[PDB]
């Protein structure tokens, strides 16, 4: 009932915008697949 | 059929994204819940999946095996609902867990971007975007979620 | 995010 449609090629882009920080976070993963912060 | 990145639609609305590689379609469990998918006139059936990892593969076992090297910047190939695919480069942080460190990207895209691939400099898929945490200010950080080949 | 953390 869901369907898939192509969206692009998988390639690295040389021009790409660079953003976001690089946090080091203490985390737990439960059996339901949910991450949480410790 | 062709290798590439694909939108996952419900007939219509984009609820996620996935990667076709080596004849196998890879997405996150929370996108499809393991339901069958249509590709043209064909049907894709789930082959492998794991709720705790939040991953599912169709038509074969998980094929993506590249790993973040812990040092280099990566690119999220974000495929947001209603928008063209776009590459965003970032230096991952890490989720420190009792079972090891997992690279994590501090990039915030909508729910239906779930399953978008994260790439190394060689263009290999090192994981999928969209299983993460919300920090105190509301910001999102996604694990770089990778399966076992 | 936005279905929570997903």
């Amino acid at each position: 009932d869901m369907y898939i449609e192509r969206a692009g090629d998988i390639t690295w882009e040389k021009d790409a915008e660079v953003t976001g920080n690089s946090p080091r976070l203490d985390v737990a993963l439960d059996e339901s697949g949910d991450f949480s912060l410790v | 059929t062709t290798d590439g990145v694909y939108r996952v639609m419900t007939r219509s609305t984009q609820v996620g994204v996935g990667v076709m590689q080596e004849g196998v379609f890879h997405t996150m469990w929370h996108v499809t819940k393991g339901a069958a998918l249509r590709s043209g006139e064909g049907r894709l059936d789930p082959y492998w999946g794991d709720v705790k990892q939040d991953l599912v593969s169709y038509c074969g076992p998980w094929k993506l095996d590249a790993a973040w090297d812990g040092l280099s910047e990566v690119q999220l190939l974000a495929v947001p609902p209603g928008e063209r695919a776009k590459n965003i480069q970032t230096l991952p942080g890490i989720f420190k867990t009792k079972d090891g460190d997992i690279g994590a990207v501090a990039l915030d895209y909508p729910a239906g971007t779930s399953g978008s691939p994260i790439l190394d400099k060689c263009g290999r898929v090192i994981g999928l975007y969209g299983n993460g945490v919300v920090i105190k200010n509301g910001s999102y950080v996604s694990a770089i979620t990778q399966g076992k080949r | 995010k936005g279905x929570x953390k997903k």
